[PDB]
């Protein structure tokens, strides 16, 4: 399983 | 041997019409089991190994949801990196991400990895303690600060120590007959006359797993390192691997030469000669 | 998955330390915990976030938290309690991901009563409104060790103890209000159901 | 930087004239990811050629497997044709059953 | 952080209403909770992403809609008195110190009949002469009675300016008729000033109770005044006595 999404924001680079 | 799970992300921008493309592939050791490509008409996570097919629809929905959101985020990351390097929109740029876990002796995380690259060069990497980052250049430090403020390391550590290990263990059980089985190379030596008085001896290793292998030629026990033609290990296309090693030898002297093969699936040293 | 806050109400006086307990159960290896404060005003204010892999102890002023993974607890200690700390405190547990659920405990109500240096308990009859038709009895200036009980009668209404704070005079007092529109209602028997100090001043 | 692809052309199994097999073209070591790969039969482009999903090595360089099922004969000659931004000319690598 | 509308609401049994929650932090996840006295916060429904909803602990009688990343709607299709609660939208993240992850809450009352709705009557009780002589302090008591629902905000105003110094208000309104479901409410407040401050006739004391009730869209055909959202006040001037 890949890294799942957080509850909050997915942070860009 | 020591088992690992890895995901590989490629996010690519194009100067032409079209949104940036996101590709993800998952591996357990040397076996691909999953793929996602944002270019398909309605992008969907897809099985690439039979032992993953048993996972229910909820698993596939979850995967796709994750990869779709990553697709949107990477489009923004590509713009952000364009800004850090002061690049125009004229060029095509690529972010690559490589992350995952190695399994330890005790069934827990031995080490986690999470490295990114920009245009083929190291950009930012998670340190072995999984709490801090190493940036390659000043542009990557902008990402580092942002990620330290947003406490991203904690989120990655949560995954690398938690679900990465648990799911890897589950895959290893579900696919044990292939994932926990080493396939020894089938080996043989061919002989091809390359001129009047010389000949190529080629040592073949076929159908092995994992990819890691050593093939070495010897003449009377001495290494023929500098005279050995050795191709890169290639996939057969059926999840096994191939490799060969060749030497050019004086005709009638073929018995002097020995091939040596080392591979996990071989419990004893293997030595071959050409057999007429 | 479960968060248990066993304590319902806790009462301390100013400057006393207080510990609010939180016990939890989780299937996940990886999770995080919240503490939130809810002042009487009603809003929820964030106090702390602790991840399951973080450290045992942390201090932010008068606040401190003990996270013990092996006991599955996340106790919250307030040193030198102040009236400002009066609130309901919530403990919460949640997995790390979008699919996971944030789960809350039952909450614990903390009441911080003021140190009454010069107690002078008394029951006063407040002059009515010449517009409407009620009479009001005020029980005030009592120590925090005094408890105000409910009324046995349906038509007599008694509030609980309330903390007054006169800012510019550095003075704090307790009070409770009782009223009824019935004929039998006098201030001498309004707080009969409550255990009141022996030397309570009854003016007539 | 920009890295040029290494090319290997080979079959899945040892070649046997008249027996069903797969013809492979392994491209690896390249960057960026865009690559033109064709499989040729007697100088002619084969249709219905499939490829593996884009992945990459530890040094970030890309690799792909291009394959098609085929039946080898004494007469028929096969090759891989590769074009990439690093290459000013398309690179043809002939299939040799002994390699 | 997260916003919510409305702050207060009265509904009749059977009627519909949708609570709005918005979040502009680009969060993936959003959560609806209800608070009930002693139960804590119980999850109604949650959303993991746009176009995805899942049931919480107590989903019964509720529907949700996640139309975009920003907005998460909670609907009561057929309102029942048991849905009388305080509702909280949540969108947790990693920067709880900088950002508000809970909305301010909405207080909702479902009653059986809208004629149960009543504004408060407000009275101010002047300090006893006994207190003034005994303690040199003067306590004013404000009493808001007869209101339903318990949707009130009480505040004190001295000489046109709102005061918090020397003010005590009950934590929760009191049920006038504990045995009834539709019982009207009472609330008490105190303002304590020094004796000399109260003895000044130029000082002006106002107890103000903001009441939330019926809005313009609600039908009303009774004799008594429509119990709309309003301010009811009682006042007193200083008295030398």
């Amino acid at each position: 399983l890949p890294e799942p999404l957080p509850q909050g924001q997915l942070t860009a680079y | 041997g020591s088992h690992s799970m890895r995901y590989f992300y490629t996010a690519m921008s194009r100067p032409g019409r079209g949104e940036p493309r996101f590709i993800a592939v998952g591996y357990v050791d040397d076996t691909q089991f999953v793929r996602f490509d944002s270019d398909a008409a309605s992008p969907r996570t897809e099985p690439r190994a039979p032992w993953i097919e048993q996972e229910g629809p909820e698993y596939w929905d979850r995967n796709t949801q994750i990869f779709k959101t990553n697709t949107q985020t990477y489009r923004e990351s590509l713009r952000n990196l364009r800004g850090y390097y002061n690049q125009s929109e004229a060029g095509s740029h690529i972010i690559q991400r490589m992350y995952g876990c190695d399994l330890g002796p005790d069934g827990r995380l031995l080490r986690g990895h999470d490295q990114s690259a920009y245009d083929g060069k190291d950009y930012i990497a998670l340190n072995e303690d999984l709490s801090s980052w190493t940036a390659a250049d000043t542009a990557a430090q902008i990402t580092q600060r942002k990620w330290e403020a947003a406490r991203v390391a904690e989120q990655r550590r949560a995954y690398l120590e938690g679900l990465c290990v648990e799911w890897l263990r589950r895959y290893l059980e579900n696919g044990k007959e292939t994932l926990q089985r080493a396939d020894p190379p089938k080996t043989h030596v061919t002989h091809h006359p390359v001129s009047d008085h010389e000949a190529t001896l080629r040592c073949w290793a076929l159908g092995f797993y994992p990819a890691e292998i050593t093939l070495t030629w010897q003449r009377d026990g001495e290494d023929q390192t500098q005279d050995t033609e050795l191709v890169e290990t290639r996939p057969a296309g059926d999840r096994t691997f191939q490799k060969w090693a060749a030497v050019v030898v004086p005709s009638g002297e073929e018995q002097r030469y020995t091939c040596h093969v080392q591979h996990e699936g071989l419990p004893k040293p293997l030595t071959l000669r050409w057999e007429p | 998955q479960k968060v248990t806050q066993a304590q319902t109400e806790i009462s301390v006086v100013e400057k006393e330390d207080v510990t609010l307990d939180c016990v939890y159960e989780t299937r996940d290896t990886t999770y995080y915990l919240f503490w939130y404060k809810q002042p009487p005003s009603g809003e929820l204010v964030f106090l702390i976030r602790r991840n399951s892999f973080d450290e045992q102890n942390e201090i932010s002023g008068r606040y401190s938290w003990n996270f013990q993974k092996s006991t599955s607890s996340f106790n919250f200690t307030i040193t030198a309690s102040q009236v400002v700390d009066s609130a309901v405190y919530f403990c919460a547990l949640s997995g790390f991901y979008n699919t996971d659920k944030l789960i809350f405990g039952t909450g614990t109500r903390l009441q911080v009563f003021p140190n009454i240096q010069n107690p002078d308990p008394a029951v006063y009859q407040l002059r009515d409104s010449k517009s409407s038709d009620k009479s009001v009895c005020l029980f005030t200036d009592f120590d925090s060790q005094t408890n105000v009980s409910q009324s046995k009668d349906s038509d007599v209404y008694i509030t609980d103890k309330c903390v007054l704070d006169m800012r510019s005079m550095d003075f704090k007092s307790n009070s409770a209000v009782a009223w009824s529109n019935k004929s039998d209602f006098a201030c001498a028997n309004a707080f009969n159901n409550s255990i009141i100090p022996e030397d309570t001043f009854f003016p007539s | 930087i920009q890295r040029t692809p290494k090319i290997q052309v080979y079959s899945r199994h040892p070649a046997e004239n008249g027996k069903s097999n797969f013809l492979n073209c392994y491209v690896s070591g390249f960057h960026p990811s865009d690559i033109e790969v064709d499989l040729l039969k007697n100088g002619e482009r084969i249709e219905k050629v499939e490829h593996s999903d884009l992945s990459f090595s530890k040094d970030w360089s890309f690799y792909l497997l291009y394959y098609t099922e085929f039946t080898p004969t004494e007469k028929d000659e096969y090759a891989c044709r590769v074009n990439h931004v690093t290459l000013s000319q398309p690179k043809i690598v002939k299939w040799d059953r002994d390699m | 952080g997260v916003t919510q509308t409305p702050k207060f609401q009265v509904l009749k049994t059977g009627q519909s209403m949708t609570l709005q929650c918005a979040q502009d932090m680009n969060h993936n996840s959003m959560y609806w909770y209800r608070q009930d006295p002693g139960m804590g916060l119980r999850l109604i429904y949650y959303s993991a992403s746009e176009g995805t909803t899942d049931k919480g602990e107590v989903p019964n009688g509720y529907n949700v809609s996640r139309l975009n990343k920003r907005e998460f709607s909670l609907r009561l299709e057929s309102a029942a008195p048991s849905q009388t609660s305080v509702y909280f939208c949540a969108s947790p993240g990693l920067a709880g110190e900088y950002e508000q992850y809970f909305g301010p809450g909405t207080r909702l009352t479902v009653t059986e009949d809208l004629k149960n709705v009543f504004p408060p009557e407000v009275a101010v009780f002047e300090p006893s002469e006994a207190e003034i002589s005994h303690t040199q302090k003067a306590t004013l008591v404000c009493l808001a009675t007869g209101f339903y629902p318990d949707h009130v905000e009480l505040s004190w105003w001295v000489n046109g300016k709102e005061v918090h110094s020397g003010v005590c208000t009950d934590p929760q309104p009191l049920k006038e008729q504990p045995a009834l479901n539709d019982s009207r409410y009472a609330l008490s407040s105190r303002l304590r000033v020094s004796a000399t401050f109260w003895q000044n006739p130029r000082n002006h004391f106002r107890c103000q109770v903001q009441f939330y009730g019926l809005s313009e869209n609600d039908e009303w055909t009774q004799d008594r005044a429509k119990p709309v959202t309003q301010i009811v006040s009682a006042e007193a001037w200083g008295r030398a006595d």
